[PDB]
């Protein structure tokens, strides 16, 4: 069973660009665009990116990122305090016929 | 409550048929000539087989109507709403609130279940707006006309025929009625249709230009029997006059078995 | 109707759902002339009759039934699966369509997607979705644990492997229910125009014989046909 | 002319609809009622 | 606004069964596919079950296959998950998920997430 791979935790100073990488098998990420979810600790997950770069209403333009090949990249710019959250990349797998959820990356500011 | 007179108003097109220069006498639910129309300026009014709803100018406030036997989730209720862009008609089971109005909207009901109909069209609605709602054999009908008027203290003294707009096959009972407003941080007259006989007058283009009501006065009944709008000097036999029975007595003669 | 037929997944017989069809024209004839379905049985309905005469409140029921037990799911027919899963009224005025789903509904690994209620306290009434999650109890043998006294669990996963026989192989069957109701709306399913000739004409509800010529009278946009004195139709749109 | 659209007791005032939706054994009586009504009307016209 | 009410989640013994009920409001329930996602605290999100407009079962997580049953009623606007053979691994927080794509085959993302209920499986 393919598992989406994400770095455990990332820490950056406010105003520093943040890159998050999601690693998946060709059948999952290659067939359908990954969906990013921003979950604040102790809160229900909120969709951050739909169909890769496209952003759902209520998501800041500074949030960005491009998926190339089997890797999905989330780019965060103009980072601020209180933006700390756990990010999950989710892409359904045609071969596995099950939705796949990434381990998650713990973004934070000191 | 501040009744007013409807000077020959509320005449719609009875059927989708072209008649030219033909004085046709139709028997249908019309609003009687020179009647009493309540001047509101939002109670739950009865339907009573039809309604001649109007609006003085309404300055874009009159924005829908609610139709329902119970106005609760127990039975289906009809709902016509104007969202200022399109007309929205739903027949879902709504739990209508006591004070529904229209930014603050969507408060009109709470529960929306067992939806059966959905329809979106161009919006229905200084400016005189007239409407006739009628429900015959499960085919809810809406007639209308939107003519520009001035001196809008009360309904004008003129004739205007209502072209049909929509024929909804809702099929539900309609017994209660209440309009909707747009509360912001101006009046709507109501008349009632009764079974009457009219003598509609069509011009060369098929538009009704005049009509006479065959119950208003003896002259109108004479015009209807002659099927004309001008009657020459004479004496015309119009109808019959029969006294009706009152009490229906029964009398029988004054040896019980043991 | 095609979208329901081309659904990626079909509902389990226990989870069968009713889909309301209304406010749209339905081409029943297309289904027959397609002939893409292994089985097709119309009870109380004739295919030509269904086109000409229609019933309001059409209902579509989706469930996967093994070809061998497809017969059990019939009006006036009682079967283990029919009694506890889907029940059809004997006086059914409806057409049932069945086609093999081995290509997409059959998995070599096997599918826990389709489940059936082997055990139920009472036979289901017609058109009753089954909803009894609790195991057999009856107060004779009640507890979370399984006594084995006819208790077990009603829902069991169906097995649909390619190796399985054609009767075992999954079949997609849809039930269409036709009834006449008070509501006016109905779902019902056109030659050319010959001018300057005696022809029979069948305009939208208006029938008669006569010569049709282009006219100068212009109707109001809501007026269909015209008349005259004595009320004999002499115009049409 | 205007008394050609009267039932005279039949279900319908048009022959085609009666012939279409009734069994020919059963539509006979309705056709006969229409015959009688129309013949009576034409006789009164000719007499007057 | 779509609100996903969560209930039927409580401390339970391992060899017992438990039903989770999700309430759907602010959107048509039949129009949008509904999914179950669980996340144990300190662990990544794990997809559990999926269903569609036709109520056909899209599938189950391999770990929960044959022990979990998913069902929904379009009329009641509610979906129910039946859990059997519950284990310590099963213990997690189950959040209702609203899916924009009924087929969920491709480009399917969760527009709204339920607050969730805490299933605890212990002796
Ligand atoms: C209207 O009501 C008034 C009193 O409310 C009455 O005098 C009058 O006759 C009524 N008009 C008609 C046409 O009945
Ligand atoms: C929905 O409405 C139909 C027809 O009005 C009725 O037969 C049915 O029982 C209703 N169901 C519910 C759940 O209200
Ligand atoms: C309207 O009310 C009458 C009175 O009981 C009832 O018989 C009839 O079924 C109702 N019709 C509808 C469409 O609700
Ligand atoms: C009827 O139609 C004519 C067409 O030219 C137009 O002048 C107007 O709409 C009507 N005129 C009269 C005299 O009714």
């Amino acid at each position: 069973q393919s598992v989406l791979t994400q770095p455990p935790s990332v820490s950056a100073a406010p105003g520093q660009k943040v890159a998050i990488s999601c690693s998946g098998s060709t059948s999952n990420i290659g067939d359908n665009f990954v969906s990013w979810y921003q979950q604040f600790p102790g809160t229900a997950p909120k969709l951050l990116l739909y169909d890769d770069a496209r952003r759902p209403s209520g998501i800041p333009d500074r949030f960005s990122g491009s998926k190339s090949g089997t890797s999905a990249t989330l780019g965060i710019t103009g980072l601020q305090t209180g933006d700390e959250a756990v990010y999950f990349c989710s892409t359904w797998d045609n071969s596995l016929n099950v939705v796949l959820f990434g381990g998650g990356t713990k973004l934070t500011v000191l | 409550p501040a009744y007013t007179n409807s000077f020959t108003r509320g005449v719609y097109y009875p059927d989708k048929v072209f008649r030219s220069s033909v004085l046709h006498s139709t028997q249908d639910l019309f609003l009687p000539f020179f009647s009493n129309v309540t001047w509101f300026h939002n109670p739950v009014l009865p339907f009573n087989d039809g309604v001649y709803f109007a609006s003085t100018e309404k300055s874009n406030i009159i924005r829908g109507w609610i139709f329902g036997t119970t106005l609760d989730s127990k039975t289906q209720s009809l709902l016509i709403v104007n969202n200022a862009t399109n007309v929205v008609i739903k027949v879902c089971e709504f739990q209508f609130c006591n004070d529904p109005f229209l930014e603050s909207e969507f408060r009109v009901y709470s529960s929306a279940n067992n939806c059966t109909f959905e329809y979106v069209s161009q919006p229905f609605l200084k400016n005189l707006r007239e409407f006739v709602f009628k429900n015959i054999d499960g085919y809810f009908k809406i007639y209308s006309k939107h003519t520009p008027i001035n001196l809008v203290r009360d309904l004008p003294q003129g004739f205007s025929a209502l072209e049909p707009l929509v024929d909804l096959p809702i099929g539900i009972n309609i017994t209660r009625f209440q309009t909707l407003l747009a509360l912001h941080r101006a009046a709507y007259y109501v008349g009632y249709l009764q079974p009457r006989t009219f003598l509609l007058k069509y011009n060369e283009n098929g538009t009704i230009t005049d009509a006479v009501d065959c119950a208003l006065d003896p002259l109108s009944e004479t015009k209807c029997t002659l099927k004309s709008f001008t009657v020459e000097k004479g004496i015309y036999q119009t109808s019959n006059f029969r006294v009706q029975p009152t009490e229906s007595i029964v009398r029988f003669p004054n040896n019980l078995c043991p | 109707f095609g979208e329901v037929f081309n659904a990626t997944r079909f509902a389990s017989v226990y989870a069968w759902n009713r889909k309301r069809i209304s406010n749209c024209v339905a081409d029943y004839s297309v289904l027959y002339n397609s002939a893409s379905f292994s089985t097709f049985k119309c009870y109380g309905v004739s295919p030509t009759k269904l086109n000409d005469l229609c019933f309001t409140n059409v209902y579509a029921d989706s469930f996967v039934i093994r070809g061998d037990e497809v017969r059990q799911i019939a009006p006036g027919q009682t079967g283990k699966i029919a009694d506890y899963n889907y029940k059809l009224p004997d006086d059914f005025t409806g057409c049932v369509i069945a086609w093999n789903s081995n290509n997409l509904d059959s998995k070599v690994g096997g599918n826990y997607n389709y489940l059936y209620r082997l055990f139920r306290k009472s036979n289901l009434k017609p058109f009753e979705r089954d909803i009894s999650t609790e195991i057999y109890q009856a107060g004779s043998t009640p507890c979370n644990g399984v006594e084995g006294f006819n208790c077990y669990f009603p829902l069991q996963s169906y097995g649909f492997q390619p190796t399985n026989g054609v009767g075992y192989q999954p079949y997609r069957v849809v039930v269409l229910s036709f009834e006449l109701l008070h509501a006016p709306a109905t779902v019902c399913g056109s030659t050319n125009l010959v001018k300057n000739k005696c022809v029979n004409f069948n305009f939208n509800g208006l029938t008669g014989t006569g010569v049709l010529t282009e006219s100068n009278k212009k109707f109001l946009p809501f007026q269909q046909f015209g008349r005259d004195i004595a009320d004999t139709t002499d115009a049409v749109r | 002319v205007k008394q050609l659209s009267s039932n005279f007791g039949a279900i319908s005032s048009v022959l085609n609809d009666i012939l279409s939706r009734l069994d020919p054994p059963e539509a006979e009586v309705q056709i006969d009622r229409l015959i009688t009504g129309r013949l009576q009307s034409l006789q009164t016209y000719v007499t007057q | 606004e779509v609100q996903l009410v969560e209930s039927g989640g409580g401390l339970v013994q391992p060899g017992r069964s438990l039903t989770l009920s999700c309430g759907a409001s602010g959107f048509t329930f039949e129009d949008y596919a509904m999914h179950w996602v669980r996340q144990a605290p300190g662990k990544g999100l794990e997809w559990v079950s999926g269903i569609d407009w036709n109520s056909g079962v899209i599938g189950y997580a391999d770990s929960v296959k044959g022990r979990f049953i998913i069902s929904r009623d379009n009329a009641k606007n509610s979906l129910y998950l039946h859990m059997r053979s519950l284990t310590a691994e099963d213990t997690a927080l189950y959040y209702c998920a609203k899916d924009v794509y009924s087929e969920s085959g491709s480009g399917s993302y969760y527009d709204y997430w339920g607050q969730g209920t805490l299933v605890t499986v212990s002796s």
